[PDB]
């Protein structure tokens, strides 16, 4: 166990390596504020909204802009 | 109509048009080329004209759209006059290959629907501001047709009402058995259909001359027909061009004669078997196209693209002594042989068809789309092989969906592009591994992962806050919007919808805090159901179901398939039933959908052979 580990446990293998950094920095970030399936559902956001493109509700794109600022430093 | 107009011009003799009564008496022999014994309904391909037809103007409420089912359903059976079957399949719970398919078309239907009344906000502000009146939530979710919801269990229920009252009072119905295949069955209906004749096939007492017709306008139906292996398999489909309504057939024997010409091969290695060759074909046409992967980019069937791997598969057979397939598994040595060779022309197909952003015609093309699709670039090619063994498993999967019965609930194809041809080398070391025991997701846990929150007024109310609120911990799940990558293709839908798959493990992780919150009528579309069999009083097999539903007893009793032509199965007590002798009360309000005053048809739980 460790808070690095449980990040690489999340890991899909499809998932592109370039795409799984984006994704390992969010869940890194926050680790410490959210429990595990939330992190899960706020990482998936992050990408989604960055990489994919999709749009969610006003409120979550503001609270989604304010935790992935910065995770391409 | 890609597919057809292609088979349609190149083996034109396997098109007969239908004859058709314009007060008709089906007992009548048939006026059309032949007489049918079983007939096949795919409904959802009724259903969706029916309930939102887009050259019409639409039903008024569902009453009127079941009276429309049921009228249909009439004029497809008056052409065909079935003399033994009537089997109706509904979609239940698909693998999870298609859900992701059918997420992807209600997402964007929901998007559809809602700038069809943008638009039509914005026709009706434009005329207001130059001075032409105008006229003044009661919409029909074209996503309710998916197993689970409330309007499936309401169809299923009608479809009930209809079976009885047809059989009771059409004097044609008095002795063919009708199967109904409800949306709580799981299984695409094509594919129930297809397992019907399957495990039927497998029985001794099936009639190997049964002849067969299924009605529905996918093109699959073709190799559907093909892989069944019957003898006399005919589709009826609506003409694709047509001033009025008419119909043909699709004669699957007159193809085979075709086919056969088309796949014999000279000096062949091991012994001819054209049977092996057409199960060859229809693996052929699946790597053209099929529902559960996208197409690769060097197969468009408008190119050519089946003619092409006929001399492709044809060279093949000369190398490696043996047929493509058995029984439904790809030998994948002889996969890879006809990938490398496609490989070595797909940059001629593309700079072929540049004569008519990403460049497929000029250099470097491969690097730019795996960098643009999936951005990876050059380095990283343990990636292509990945998405290549991840799609040979996809062929593996379909080829045995039809051949043999799905193989996994669970698999899908992870990616929203194609590989190229040219990444299939070392896919013979790949060996498919669906031992894994899967079941089917439940008809509300696949509403979730199949439907947007805009059409969540379908489920439990605890479990549509789970689409919509900030608080939800699958909110990522339902995005508002999306973007549609039209990857070179004309129009929106020929393009990919870049939507999140599905965590099929979280889903279900958070429906475990709302699953008590179900109502009955909730928990009851949420479990799998059984097939039903009705007869006739007349039917020489009435009084053998009529003690199977006094016994009130759920042993599953073996048909006697004397009385029934070779139809083989068990049949069990239908506690839900409506028994001969009492009232059928109408649940279609509808001048055409009667009460029926005293029903004479008997319906019992209906198993497949095992």
């Amino acid at each position: 166990r460790g808070k690095l580990e449980d990040v690489e446990a999340e890991k899909k293998l499809w998932e592109s390596d370039d795409a799984w950094e984006l994704r390992k920095a969010f869940m890194l970030a926050h680790y410490d504020d959210y429990p595990k399936i939330q992190l899960q559902c706020l990482s998936q956001l992050f990408i989604n909204v960055t990489l994919l493109g999709c749009e969610y509700s006003q409120t979550l794109m503001q609270k989604i802009r304010t935790m992935g600022a910065g995770i391409a430093a | 109509p890609a597919f057809f107009r292609w088979l349609t011009k190149k083996y034109p003799a396997t098109v007969v048009n239908a004859n058709e009564d314009r007060p008709v008496d089906c007992t009548q022999p048939n006026p059309n080329f032949q007489e049918f014994d079983n007939l096949y309904l795919d409904m959802n391909g009724i259903i969706h004209p029916c309930t939102h037809p887009e050259d019409r103007p639409a039903p008024k409420n569902e009453d009127e759209m079941f009276a429309l089912i049921f009228e249909y359903i009439d004029r497809i059976y008056s052409i065909v006059r079935p003399r033994r079957l009537l089997y109706m399949a509904i979609d239940g719970v698909a693998p999870r290959a298609k859900m992701n398919q059918q997420r992807s078309r209600r997402f964007r239907a929901s998007k559809e629907m809602a700038e069809k009344e943008a638009s039509i906000e914005e026709q009706r502000n434009r005329l207001m501001a130059e001075g032409i009146a105008v006229p003044p939530e009661a919409h029909f979710d074209s996503n309710c047709i998916t197993p689970g919801t409330p309007f499936m269990a309401r169809l299923a229920d009608a479809l009930r009402y209809y079976i009885h009252d047809r059989v009771t009072n059409d004097a044609s119905w008095a002795n063919i058995e009708i199967i109904l295949s409800d949306a709580n069955v799981p299984g695409e209906g094509e594919h129930k259909i297809m397992d019907y004749v399957r495990k039927q096939r497998g029985n001794p007492a099936h009639d190997p001359n049964t002849v067969h017709c299924l009605c529905g306008a996918d093109a699959d139906l073709i190799m559907l027909g093909i892989a069944t292996h019957e003898a006399n398999f005919n589709i009826i489909r609506e003409e694709f061009v047509q001033r009025e309504k008419n119909f043909i057939f699709l004669r699957i024997p007159v193809l085979r004669e075709y086919l056969e010409k088309e796949l014999s091969m000279p000096n062949l290695p091991f012994k001819f078997d054209v049977e092996r060759a057409l199960d060859d074909w229809v693996f052929l046409c699946f790597f053209v196209g099929n529902d559960f992967l996208p197409h690769l980019p060097s197969l468009e069937i408008r190119e050519g693209a089946i003619d092409r791997l006929i001399k492709l598969y044809k060279e093949m057979v000369y190398q490696m002594k043996g047929y493509l397939t058995k029984d439904g598994i790809p030998e994948l040595d002889r996969v890879e042989m006809i990938m490398k060779g496609l490989g070595r022309v797909e940059d001629e197909i593309f700079k072929r068809r540049q004569q008519d952003d990403i460049r497929l015609y000029e250099s470097g093309w491969k690097d730019r789309y795996y960098r643009a699709k999936f951005d990876v670039g050059s380095d990283d090619i343990e990636f292509r092989h990945r998405v290549a063994w991840a799609y040979v498993e996809g062929l593996c999967w379909v080829l045995r969906y039809y051949y043999q019965g799905c193989a996994s609930w669970d698999w899908y194809f992870p990616y929203h592009y194609a590989p190229f041809a040219s990444d299939f080398e070392t896919v013979g070391e790949f060996q498919p591994d669906f031992t894994r025991p899967t079941k089917p997701f439940n008809p509300l846990e696949q509403l979730m992962s199949v439907f947007p929150a805009a059409s969540k007024q379908h489920l439990p109310v605890e479990w549509q806050k789970l689409m919509i609120q900030d608080d939800s911990p699958i909110i990522d799940l339902y995005p508002a919007d999306f973007r549609i990558d039209l990857n070179g293709k004309k129009y929106a839908w020929q393009g990919v919808a870049l939507l999140p798959f599905v965590d099929e493990t979280r889903l279900l992780a958070t429906l475990q805090s709302v699953y008590p919150t179900l109502t009955a009528e909730e928990k009851q579309r949420n479990t799998r159901g059984p097939n039903r069999i009705f007869i006739g009083r007349n039917h020489k097999s009435f009084e053998f179901f009529q003690q199977v539903a006094e016994s009130k007893s759920d042993d599953l009793v073996p048909l006697d398939p004397t009385l029934l032509n070779g139809v083989s199965g068990k049949i069990a007590y239908d506690s839900t039933a409506t028994a001969p002798g009492l009232p059928f009360v109408s649940p279609v309000n509808h001048d055409e959908c009667q009460d029926l005053p005293t029903n004479c048809g008997i319906c019992v739980l209906y198993e497949d052979p095992e």
